[PDB]
């Protein structure tokens, strides 16, 4: 099935006999969103359940409640979490979200039709129609899912800024923080120049709610700019088309700017796995965004375990699935 | 005919035969099971928990089933220290039918059944399911059955772990304090947290059956349903069951060999309540630093509780016995009957000495009671020697806190020599030999035997597996 | 001694040899 | 035969001397912790230098060195 | 020309010509 | 040859699919990041069994029994 | 319905000795032990 | 043809050595452990676990070097180059004896690459691998010896150091403190060793006396010359080449099981009666009475610098004596 | 959280890779070679 490495047809690696099935792919990945939105919301009323109140979280144990509470939700003044409610609710609307996805990665799976390019000549359906090989198809999706990242980290910075606010470690309580704007001082964080001095850890040496939520601003706009361009271009470009490459396709460094479904897949995982390196500084380091009011003050364990699942993404996953596509580039 | 040593290879072509002795053999375990616990408890001494435990009493099996449950008798005595009570009063509560003897009757049995079905299928070799459909030579999947087996033995894992050892629909298992005092059958709650790993901590028991219990689930079903591999079909034979022999036989020595070492360290599934201490308890004076900074910690010396000064005796340890002193240790030291208190001892100048106790090693020690400061101030020479630092010509007296001898105050040099000697030896105590005809010389507890007997068989069985492995792979030259 | 020393090596002397001896004659009646 | 002998020729010697002046520039020492025959004892550190515990082993020989 | 044989024979004599020096140079050690 | 109840029951576990195996190497490399995993699984045990490695408020002995 | 199966056991003069020399020097060996 | 059958080809290919799977396993570690005793008698000493001088820039002898054991506080600790003891200091590594683990370590896994090598072997050339398991019995010597002895006792401490004086040394301390001859397997373990040497030397000189003048030597002959001269005589080859196998590897076998059994101090130290009837009376006196006084003597006069960690500290006047 | 013995195993790991890696490598690459 659009590859013949040697084990295609094989049960283990049934998924990628789902390669081109456009619509079985899709009901896949929303199930697979199901299971990644059940966790959440389960794992949070189970914490709740046992959560006890003269006791901080800290020592607690608890994996979601932190991550909660680090955004003002039942917490007070002197960060002490109050009202447990607003985390059941967030729990259960996980659930909801997870079950909506669930509904329709069945449907996709059994009623719907298998490849969408049996659509039935536009009906509202070959509107979705993509090809692993085209430009064009692939260029609108990446751009309309820019767009709803890009929705959902300025709701984040404009709910800071004007509604309920975050919970500022430095003023100790819930606030509306007023946003920092200065461009130049927020994109020098990328390269450690932070105020006081360059800094190992990048983007992670943040002492102040004010720059995290500037940040985020700047973020938001930068991906809806790029929304934009996507998918009102889809046109390649002589930046992915004439690029260097190397691999062993040629020899040598080419500038062919290959294109390939495991090739897709693989800059995915890599990317993938660098914010998971990322996080892992963020949460070694970065404790304005990670009170230790709440998720305690040693924490090189969570550091460590984003650090493994990094390392086997972008290491492991992003060059098997790399070189497979430039092997298959031999077509 | 068939040479003494390959009889039994009458029964490798024959799946109905092999079956057979191994029912023959499970019917034989189940009735050495019953017939050991049976006499175990007409051997037994119930009235005293304390300075006469099982494991003083040359018990094997009674702390095996100890260990996840079973504690009280039909003639009414628990192990605990108190007369059981039949708190059962419903279903669900067999408790007061699986005692000692009730596990008795069980494997007895089944024993008995075993064999009925051994002979059965002995009779009946030719049934028609080890025949193909259509060929003459019986011939029987073993991945397929491996998975059978295996799903069997992961549910049952799961059980265990899950109900049993929980607490939920079992009794639980046996729990206890750091120093062995109180011992109790409670359910365990699993955690996840990397502490269920600490070996001494029982939450990872019931965490590891439930888990495992499940891994072999999956395990079971994936044998159950997928086939093997040319590659690997080819290389390890698995047409033949030689090299399921081979690789069994293996994995039973790795495991005697595991069990061999927790019973030997100490670890949750071997408390001392059951088995008795370690021998590493001894050498990093684990009791004794317990009672010297309980006793520091303000208490009497007669306030400390008589468990945890029976620990401190030497004679306890498993690393004092011998290979050829049989029997229990009841029948080397004596029994015990009291505990003569904690002695002290006083030179001249009234200078406070303490006695250097016996290590593991020493079959015999030179007894010398030397200064806090680390000075010798006075010993016992030699069996017949002139000396300057000496016993008699420094002096000294022996005073003694709490038990027996409270108060009192032997300066009697017989008698200081023979509380020296005592002191070296761990805590002094009264041993009774009249009972048994005790011979004096130690004994190994059953922790000891344990440790001993498996290691060996653990050392025979890796070179079986190295024969049969050899069998295996060599089988077109072996004909 | 121990009163089992005697049973335990008597036992030891004569059930390896019982079976020797009735394997030796199982096998020389036999032609 | 003949070409390698220029190699061994030029190569042997220079591995021996660099062994040769591993022991006698002291390096060693250094490098295993062996004592210098006069650091066995000072002029009467005549006491043992043996480990106690096993946790902080080389802090106590550090202590001890 | 890196034949195993090759690795082998230095893996073996380069460690020993190397301990054969310093073996030597500690005899000569007062 | 009985054609017995259980027989007839049993005989598809027993040998229907006797002497069948599938070509090439199929699962077996699967098996072998298994083998890997457990590998280290154990590992960590005995290192942690032999106080090579010490877990945080995991304490490897006897103490560790408080709470019982 | 007979076993094909069924073999017979063998053990000539010589293996008898060899076995009785074998169990009795093992006691020999072990009785001083055994009586301790 | 994958890279695997590349693979395996390649390893199997005809060269001066053989190397095999097994030579993956079986090289690197034994080129290791024996690295590591080269480097434990040349450099490192032990000065700091046993307070001696075990190393050739202490001035020792060949007969004297020894890769000496680790401390005894340090339990049965691994001692990894990166272990809570070590921590990645190799000087810290060296002095807390860690080269003894090493060479330990790496030498179990080099006789275990070397019976798998056997294995592999006998399975190119197609011959029954008698080998393998004739090998069977070092590797439980091994075992038995330097890891669960050790393993049953305190400490590392307590095995035998890599070494000549030092082995003598650990043979000495069996002797003293387990009684070791008495014991009933190390006697079929000796009775074993000694009767494979018999077994070659009479089988050699046999076949070289019986030699036709041209297998290859009179069979009949030596069965008649034997027969008649002790009074039994193997009258079967297959037999006799059988026997010479079986008999030091079941002596080694027997003697691991003693050597296992004195690791927990389940010794045949003493004989109860003898103790019993010496206790009655004193004029009683044995061989066997006597040789337990010399093990008094020798536990006395080298427990206070064997195990020197323990601090003992008995005077002139406990110190037994032949009066 | 971690300990400095769990960073050492987790090291450890490391370099027991790097190993097996650079000899599996050696192994194939030169019996690749000489096909
Ligand atoms: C074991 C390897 C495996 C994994 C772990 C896996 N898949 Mg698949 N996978 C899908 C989703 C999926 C998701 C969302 C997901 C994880 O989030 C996975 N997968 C994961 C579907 C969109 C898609 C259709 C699935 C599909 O059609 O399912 C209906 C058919 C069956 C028999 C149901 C499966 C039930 C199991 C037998 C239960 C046995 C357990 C036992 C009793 C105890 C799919 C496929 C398929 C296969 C195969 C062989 C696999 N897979 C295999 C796997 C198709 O042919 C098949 C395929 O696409 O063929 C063209
Ligand atoms: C090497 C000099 C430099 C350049 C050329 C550079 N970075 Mg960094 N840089 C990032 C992006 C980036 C982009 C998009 C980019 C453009 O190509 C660069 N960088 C480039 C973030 C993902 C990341 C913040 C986390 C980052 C860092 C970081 C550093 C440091 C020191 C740098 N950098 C430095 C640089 C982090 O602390 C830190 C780091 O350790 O990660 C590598
Ligand atoms: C406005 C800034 C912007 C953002 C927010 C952004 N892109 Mg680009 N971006 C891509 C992915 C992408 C992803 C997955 C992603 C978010 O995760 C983004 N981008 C984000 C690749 C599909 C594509 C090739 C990148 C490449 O490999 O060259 C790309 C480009 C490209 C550009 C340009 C100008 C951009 N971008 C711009 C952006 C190509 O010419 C260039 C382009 O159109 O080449 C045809
Ligand atoms: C651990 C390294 C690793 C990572 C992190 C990784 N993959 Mg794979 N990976 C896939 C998806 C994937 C996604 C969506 C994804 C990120 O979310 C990853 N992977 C990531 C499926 C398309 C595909 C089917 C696996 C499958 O689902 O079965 C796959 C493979 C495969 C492999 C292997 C070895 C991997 N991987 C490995 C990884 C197939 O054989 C196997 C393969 O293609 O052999 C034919
Ligand atoms: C001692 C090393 C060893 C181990 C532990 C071992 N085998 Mg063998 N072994 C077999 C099964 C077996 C099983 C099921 C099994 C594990 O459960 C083992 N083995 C294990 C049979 C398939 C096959 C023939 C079996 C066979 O013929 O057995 C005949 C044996 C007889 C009449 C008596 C032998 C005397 C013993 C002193 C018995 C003493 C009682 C007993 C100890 C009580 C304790 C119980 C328990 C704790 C041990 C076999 C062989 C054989 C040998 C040899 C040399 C061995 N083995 C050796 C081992 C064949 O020639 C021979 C062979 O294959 O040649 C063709
Ligand atoms: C015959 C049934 C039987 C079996 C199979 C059996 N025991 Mg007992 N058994 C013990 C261990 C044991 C172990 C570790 C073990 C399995 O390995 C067994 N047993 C097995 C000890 C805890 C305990 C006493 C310790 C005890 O006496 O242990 C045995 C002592 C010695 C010298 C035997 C060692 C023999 C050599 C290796 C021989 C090898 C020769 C060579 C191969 C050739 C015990 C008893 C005892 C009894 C009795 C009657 C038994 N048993 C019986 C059995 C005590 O009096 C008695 C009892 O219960 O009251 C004290
Ligand atoms: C496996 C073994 C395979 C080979 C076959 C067996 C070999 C020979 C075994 C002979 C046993 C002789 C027992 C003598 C008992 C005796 O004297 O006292 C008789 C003793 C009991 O002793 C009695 O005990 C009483 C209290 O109960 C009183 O103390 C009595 O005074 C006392 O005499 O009997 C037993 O203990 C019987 C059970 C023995 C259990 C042995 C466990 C250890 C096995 C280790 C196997 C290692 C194999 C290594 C092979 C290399
Ligand atoms: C649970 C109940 C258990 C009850 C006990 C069971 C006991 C079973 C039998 C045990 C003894 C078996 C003996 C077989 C004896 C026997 O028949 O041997 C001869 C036999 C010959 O094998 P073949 O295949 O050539 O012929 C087989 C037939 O002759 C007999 O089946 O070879 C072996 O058995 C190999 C092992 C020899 C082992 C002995 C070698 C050493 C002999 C001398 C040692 C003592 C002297 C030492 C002087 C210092
Ligand atoms: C295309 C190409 C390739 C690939 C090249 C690579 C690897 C390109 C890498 C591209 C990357 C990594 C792009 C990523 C850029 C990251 C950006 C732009 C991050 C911006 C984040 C900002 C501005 C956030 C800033 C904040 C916001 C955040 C909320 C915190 O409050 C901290 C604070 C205030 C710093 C090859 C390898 C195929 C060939 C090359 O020659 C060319
Ligand atoms: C043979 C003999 C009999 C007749 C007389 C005669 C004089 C000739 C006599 C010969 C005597 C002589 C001079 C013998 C010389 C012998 C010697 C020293 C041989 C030594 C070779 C040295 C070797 C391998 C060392 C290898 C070292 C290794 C891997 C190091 C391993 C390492 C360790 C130990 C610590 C961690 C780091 C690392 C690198 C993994
Ligand atoms: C028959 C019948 C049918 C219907 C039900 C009913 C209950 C009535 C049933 C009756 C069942 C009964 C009474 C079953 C009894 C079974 C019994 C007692 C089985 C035997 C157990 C004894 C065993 C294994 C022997 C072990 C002996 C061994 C190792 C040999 C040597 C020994 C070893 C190697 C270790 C050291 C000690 C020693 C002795 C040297």
């Amino acid at each position: 099935t659009s590859v013949l490495s040697n084990f295609e047809n094989e049960w283990w690696a049934g998924n990628v006999r789902m390669t081109d099935l456009s619509g079985m792919l899709l009901g896949a990945h929303l199930c697979h969103a199901a299971l990644m939105s059940v966790v959440p919301g389960a794992f949070i009323v189970q914490e709740v359940a046992r959560y006890q109140p003269g006791v901080s979280l800290p020592d607690q144990g608890m994996i979601f409640m932190p991550h909660l509470a680090a955004l003002g939700v039942g917490v007070g003044a002197g960060g002490e979490i109050v009202d447990t409610y607003p985390f059941f609710v967030i729990g259960v609307l996980h659930f909801f979200i997870a079950a909506v996805c669930c509904a329709a990665g069945l449907f996709h799976t059994f009623r719907g039709e298998t490849d969408l390019n049996d659509a039935p000549d536009d009906s509202y359906a070959a509107a979705f129609r993509y090809e692993w090989d085209d430009f064009e198809s692939l260029s609108t999706i990446v751009g309309h899912h820019l767009v709803f990242i890009s929705v959902a980290c300025l709701i984040f910075a404009v709910n800071a800024t004007y509604g309920t606010g975050m919970y500022d470690i430095n003023t100790d309580t819930v606030h509306q923080i007023s946003p920092n704007l200065n461009p130049i001082t927020l994109i020098g964080y990328l390269f450690g120049f932070t105020p006081d001095g360059w800094s190992g850890a990048g983007m992670a040496a943040v002492n102040n709610m004010e720059d995290v939520i500037g940040g985020h601003f700047l973020i938001g706009v930068i991906d809806l700019l790029g929304a934009a361009f996507h998918i009102l271009y889809r046109k390649p470009t002589p930046l992915f088309t004439k690029h260097p490459v190397f691999s062993p396709a040629n020899g040598g460094w080419s500038n062919v700017g290959m294109l390939n479904s495991e090739l897709i897949l693989s800059w995915s995982v890599a990317s993938v796995g660098f914010m998971g390196i990322s996080s892992s500084l963020f949460i070694r380091y970065c404790d304005v965004a990670y009170p230790p009011v709440f998720h305690g003050v040693d924490r090189t364990g969570a550091a460590t375990l984003q650090l493994i699942l990094g390392l086997v993404w972008m290491l492991g996953g992003g060059l098997w699935h790399g070189l497979r596509g430039e092997r298959l580039y031999a077509a | 005919g068939l040479p003494w040593y390959r009889v039994h290879t009458v029964v490798l072509n024959d799946p109905g035969r092999l079956l057979s002795v191994h029912l023959m053999h499970t019917a034989l375990v189940s009735g050495w099971a019953g017939s050991m616990a049976l006499y175990e408890l007409a051997k037994y001494d119930p009235s005293d928990p304390v300075l006469n435990p099982m494991w003083r009493q040359g018990t094997f099996v009674m702390p095996v089933m100890t260990r996840i449950g079973v504690t009280h008798s039909w003639s009414g005595w628990t192990v605990t220290g108190e007369p059981w009570v039949t708190q059962p009063g419903i279903l669900g509560a067999h408790l007061n039918f699986f005692s000692y003897e009730g596990v008795i009757l069980m494997h007895i049995l089944a024993a008995g059944l075993f064999f009925l079905a051994a002979v059965w299928h002995w009779i009946n070799w030719d049934l028609d399911i080890y025949y193909p459909d259509g060929s003459s030579e019986p011939a029987s999947d073993w991945p397929k059955i491996f998975g059978l087996h295996l799903l069997t033995l992961g549910i049952v894992c799961f059980g265990f772990g899950s109900l049993h050892l929980t607490g939920i629909l079992g009794p639980g298992m046996w729990v206890s304090d750091p120093y062995g005092l109180t011992g109790h059958v409670q359910g365990v709650s699993p955690d996840w947290r990397p502490f269920a790993f600490d070996p001494y901590n029982p939450t990872g028991l019931v965490t590891h059956h439930i888990s495992a219990g499940i891994a072999l689930i999956i395990g079971g079903i994936f044998h159950t349903v997928s086939r093997p591999s040319e590659r690997l079909y080819n290389a390890l034979s698995m047409g033949n069951v030689e090299t399921v022999l081979s690789s069994s036989v293996a994995f039973v020595a790795a495991a005697a060999f595991v069990m061999v070492g927790t019973m030997w360290y100490g670890s949750a599934t071997t408390p001392i309540e059951l088995f008795g201490p370690t021998r590493y308890q001894w050498d990093s004076g684990y009791f004794q630093t317990e009672i010297q900074r309980r006793v520091q910690s303000g208490q009497t010396w007669d306030q400390i509780p008589e468990k945890l000064v029976f620990y401190d005796y030497i004679g306890n340890s498993p690393a004092k016995g011998g290979l050829f002193r049989t029997g229990a240790m009841n029948s080397g030291d004596g029994i015990a009957r009291a505990w003569e208190g904690h002695p002290t001892f006083t030179d001249s100048e009234g200078r406070e000495l303490f006695v250097r106790r016996m290590p593991n090693f020493f079959e015999t020690f030179p007894v010398v009671l030397t200064d806090k400061d680390g000075v010798v101030r006075a010993d016992i020479p030699f069996r017949r020697a002139e000396s300057r630092y000496s016993f008699e010509q420094k002096g000294v007296s022996v005073s003694f806190e709490g038990g027996t001898l409270n108060g009192q105050t032997f300066t009697d040099a017989p008698s200081v020599k023979k509380y020296a000697r005592k002191a070296q030896l761990g805590e002094p105590f009264e041993f009774d030999r009249e009972t048994l005809g005790s011979d004096g010389v130690f004994r190994t507890s059953t922790r000891g035997w344990f440790a001993f007997s498996h290691s060996c068989y653990a050392l025979l069985f890796f070179f079986g597996h190295w024969w049969h492995g050899a069998r295996t792979i060599f089988k077109d030259v072996f004909e | 001694v121990n009163d089992l020393g005697a049973i335990a090596t008597a036992l030891f002397v004569f059930i390896p040899c019982v079976f020797l001896i009735l394997l030796y004659a199982q096998t020389a009646s036999r032609g | 035969s003949i070409r390698y002998w220029i190699i061994h020729t030029i190569t042997v010697p220079m591995l021996f001397l660099a062994g040769w002046l591993f022991v006698s520039t002291g390096l060693a020492y250094d490098v295993f912790g062996t004592p210098r025959p006069n650091e066995y004892f000072d002029q009467a550190r005549q006491g043992l230098p043996l480990v106690t515990d096993r946790y902080e082993g080389k802090q106590q020989i550090d202590e001890f060195t | 020309i890196y034949t195993v044989r090759w690795l082998a024979v230095h893996t073996l004599g380069v460690p020993l010509v190397w301990f054969l020096g310093a073996i030597a140079s500690m005899q000569f050690i007062n | 040859p009985k054609q017995t109840w259980w027989g007839d029951v049993l005989k598809g576990n027993n040998n229907s699919e006797a002497g069948k195996f599938v070509p090439g190497w199929g699962t077996t490399p699967v098996m072998a990041g298994f083998v890997v995993m457990i590998t280290l699984l154990l590992l960590i045990m005995l290192q942690v069994y032999n106080h090579t490695i010490v877990l945080d408020g995991v304490d490897a002995g006897w103490t560790s029994l408080g709470g019982f | 319905t007979p076993n094909p199966n069924k073999q017979p056991v063998e053990l000539n003069r010589a293996s008898l000795f060899i076995g009785l020399l074998l169990v009795l020097v093992l006691a020999l060996l072990f009785s001083s032990y055994f009586f301790n | 043809r994958g890279w695997f059958d590349v693979l395996d080809d390649w390893l199997k290919r005809d060269r001066f050595v053989f190397i095999g799977w097994s030579g993956i396993l079986l090289f690197p570690c034994a080129f290791l452990s024996i690295g590591g005793w080269f480097t434990g008698t040349t450099f490192v000493t032990s000065w700091y676990t046993h307070g001696l001088a075990s190393s050739y820039l202490e001035g020792a002898n060949f007969l004297t070097v020894a890769v000496s054991t680790p401390a005894d506080s340090l339990g049965h600790s691994l001692l990894l180059l990166w272990g809570p003891e070590a921590q990645g200091d190799f000087t810290r590594w060296c002095q807390l004896g860690g080269l003894w683990n090493f060479t330990t370590l790496h030498g179990v896994f080099g006789l275990i690459g070397f019976m798998l090598r056997q294995f592999e072997i006998a399975r190119l050339v197609g011959v029954r691998p008698y080998n393998a398991v004739a090998f069977s019995g070092p590797i439980a010597v091994y075992v038995s010896v330097f890891l669960m002895y050790p393993l049953g006792q305190s400490s590392w401490f307590f095995a035998p150091s890599w070494g000549v004086t030092s082995i003598f040394r650990f043979l000495l301390f069996a002797q003293g403190f387990h009684n070791l001859t008495l014991n009933p397997f190390h006697m079929m373990g000796v009775a074993g060793i000694l009767g494979g040497a018999l077994l070659c030397a009479i089988h050699g000189a046999t076949v070289e006396n019986t030699l036709f003048e041209d297998e290859t030597y009179s069979m009949v002959t030596a069965n008649r010359f034997w027969s008649q001269i002790f009074g039994i005589a193997f009258s079967n080859k297959r037999w006799l080449h059988f026997f010479m196998l079986f008999v030091p590897v079941t002596g080694l076998w027997a003697s691991a099981i003693g050597l296992v059994g004195i690791a927990l101090n389940m010794r045949a130290y003493d004989f109860v009666s003898q103790e019993i009837r010496a206790a009655e009376d004193p004029e009683f006196e044995t061989f066997y009475t006597k040789n337990i006084l010399l093990n008094e003597g020798l536990r006395a006069w080298m427990a206070p610098q064997d195990q020197i960690h323990e601090n003992f500290i008995f005077p002139e006047e406990v110190l037994p004596r032949g009066n | 959280t971690i300990t400095p013995s769990l960073q050492g195993f987790f090291y450890s790991i490391l370099f027991g890779a790097i190993v097996l890696g650079l000899l599996g490598g050696g192994f194939i690459f030169f019996s690749q070679k000489d096909k």
